[PDB]
């Protein structure tokens, strides 16, 4: 799980440069470096909101699996198996698995969220605030913009 | 001076005539430019999830 979180924290991190990479392709050769630097501080730093996000929501998440927990219920006591059954096994089985999918889907909703998110300030902004500065320094300030208030999002600690 | 007693164009002695076919006039889109603000209106979406959130 930990890997894959990487992985996906990652390649999210990194398809802003997959959409940048042909689209002015200046000095590949002395950029790469910017590029890698700024994916990989765009990754920790969206890993760290997402860690953020999933801890806060959890609190919700957890009644809002309720409906499934008891549908999963209604099927592990029909059945002759628990008749005779540990009678609380099943609920510990069930309430992990649950917690399993939420996780899952709980991590799912947040990083395309931030994703979609990620994506509608920095259009804007290239397409405006680059009549007074420097396009490269335009897409640098937007994307650490970007990243940052994707990272704030999660705390709020304002 | 055939033209004002109303003589067709064909009834004076010409140089010749040309044929043009160009069908296919004006070719595209009407705004190639403002449908790309409409992106904007997929956040619309997750707009409506967060006021369903604040709702259950």
């Amino acid at each position: 799980s930990s890997a894959l979180f990487f992985g996906n924290a990652f390649i999210v991190s990194a398809i802003p440069i997959w959409l940048y990479w042909r689209i002015w392709h200046m000095d590949l050769i002395q950029s790469a470096v910017l590029y890698s630097v700024m994916t990989l501080v765009s990754t920790y730093l969206v890993a760290f909101a997402y860690k953020n996000v999933k801890f806060v929501l959890k609190h919700k998440v957890a009644q809002k699996r309720e409906d499934a927990v008891s549908k999963e219920v209604t099927r592990k006591l029909s059945e002759a198996d628990n008749r005779k059954m540990s009678r609380k096994e099943k609920d510990e089985r069930i309430l992990w698995k649950k917690n399993e999918v939420a996780d899952y889907e709980a991590t799912t909703f947040s990083i395309f969220y931030n994703n979609t998110l990620f994506l509608v300030l920095v259009i804007v902004a290239s397409f405006f605030i680059l009549k007074n500065f420097n396009p490269t320094v335009n897409y640098i300030l937007s994307i650490s913009a970007s990243s940052g208030l994707i990272a704030l999002l999660s705390t709020g600690s304002k | 001076k055939a033209q004002r007693n109303n003589e067709d164009v064909s009834v004076i002695p010409p140089l010749f005539t040309v044929s043009v076919d160009h069908r296919g006039t004006w070719n595209p889109w009407v705004s190639t430019e403002v449908l790309a603000a409409a992106i904007g209106l997929v956040i619309y979406y997750l707009a409506f999830s967060a006021k369903s959130h604040i709702q259950a």
